[PDB]
């Protein structure tokens, strides 16, 4: 899963 | 509100306590508080918000995503009838996680970004707005699955549109906001094509601005700068 | 009970989803709503309730234990006097552990040990019950601090004789069984002595019955050996 | 901390 901050 | 008697000071500092345990849901329900007595908050507030909710949020969306697993394969061709009880207890984590994401919507349509004026705080609270509808987009199947995901991107492109007018391209929070809304477009709005553009236009246009900063400012945007180029590396 | 009205098979299917998605809060919800259900548990279905509330109020312990560290160095000689909070916030916390503990004791003794006639189930709900009073202890500071350590002591002792009657030295409950009581003479009866001893004596004694197991039950006994063995490499 | 089970 991607990344996100 | 259960924190309606509690001092705004007193708030926050429990948010911090509860940070330091590992106790989001506490965490969260201090920052609610804090937020319900009506005046802006700071930088260092908002994030204490955003952390608190984002952990929240997040073990709902890890444990919606091994429960929609379980589910799927319950329904594939050979499987044995478990019954109702996978769907249903499914839909009450769903029903739980809808219920957070309603929450902080409702903290920032009431009264968070009407009140927000200077760009650190708007774009930062758009990008809240479209990363909780985004959220509701990762589970949403019916009538208004379309208008969930056309407000996460309302949202996500307002922030937008203020961060390139208002900060300089390294701005972490502009990054943030553009690492989000690049995975918008990637797993939600099925625009893969969309998701690498604004990932590497945003990487490569932090990078010609990096000789601006001091030393710490250069750490907080290069670990942001990081994680574009992770995702840019799952995706190509 | 909000439990009420669900199946008992669907409260335990949906208390295994629970622990596969890491949601042990509702695992020990749906678990509490099959003991109340007035059927004795099986085999797995004791150790479904052991897992979720061990969980939740493992997790609580945790944050108790930032919480009491924070307030003890904010109580120190030369600190800023930081308010009630820490204290308030500690004691919530400490509140709704005791609160856990309090719930799970009440299951034990309405109904589920009065009715345990086999050893395995009847050993395993006494160490349960020294288990929580032995949280309950941890954290147990007025007039009833020393009747909640013998409260501990006495179901771990009732245990350990039935243990010791009807168990053999290398089953699994009794070894844990052991390694607890010994954490409870070293951590709460200031008994080093007696959990060195216990621990060496159980490890010993189990170590002589190995060669009567297959495969898996020595894998079984020999996990529990390891900690009774890095306990006591911790302790001397 | 010590191991318990
Ligand atoms: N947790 C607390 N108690 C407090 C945290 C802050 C704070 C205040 C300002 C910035 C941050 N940066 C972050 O959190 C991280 N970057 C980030 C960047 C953009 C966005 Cl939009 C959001 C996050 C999170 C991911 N890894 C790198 C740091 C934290 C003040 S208090
Ligand atoms: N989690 C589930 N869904 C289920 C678990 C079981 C089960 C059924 C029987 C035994 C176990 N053994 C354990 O759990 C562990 N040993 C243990 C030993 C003594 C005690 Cl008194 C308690 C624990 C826990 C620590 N490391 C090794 C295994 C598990 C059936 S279902
Ligand atoms: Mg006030
Ligand atoms: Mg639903
Ligand atoms: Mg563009
Ligand atoms: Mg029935
Ligand atoms: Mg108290
Ligand atoms: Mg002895």
């Amino acid at each position: 899963f991607p990344a996100t901050v | 509100g259960a924190m309606g008697s509690m001092e705004r000071a007193s708030l926050i500092q429990k948010a911090k306590l509860a940070e330091q345990a590992e106790r989001y849901e506490d965490m969260a329900a201090f920052m609610k508080g804090a937020v319900e007595k009506g005046e802006e908050l700071s930088c260092e507030e908002r994030n204490l918000l955003s952390v608190a909710y984002k952990n929240v949020v997040g073990g709902q969306r890890a444990a919606w995503r091994v429960l929609s697993s379980i589910e799927q394969k319950s329904n594939e061709e050979g499987s044995e009838e478990k019954g109702p009880e996978v769907r249903e207890y499914r839909e009450k984590v769903e029903t739980e996680l809808q219920g957070v994401c309603d929450t902080v919507l409702g903290l920032l349509d009431s009264h968070l970004i009407k009140e927000a004026g200077d760009a650190e705080s708007r774009v930062f609270y758009l990008k809240m707005k479209g990363d909780y509808y985004r959220y509701l987009a990762e589970v949403a199947t019916g009538d208004d699955k379309k208008r969930i995901i056309d407000s996460a991107r309302s949202a996500y492109q307002e922030a937008m549109d203020i961060s390139k007018k208002e900060m300089p391209p390294t701005n972490p929070i502009r990054l943030g906001l553009a690492l989000n809304f690049s995975v918008f477009h990637y797993e939600i709005a099925n625009s893969p094509e969309e998701a690498i553009s604004l990932a590497k236009t945003t990487f490569d246009e932090a990078m010609a601005d990096l000789h601006t900063l001091s030393e710490d400012s250069y750490k907080d945007s290069t670990l942001i700068m990081q994680l574009l180029r992770d995702n840019l590396t799952l995706w190509t």
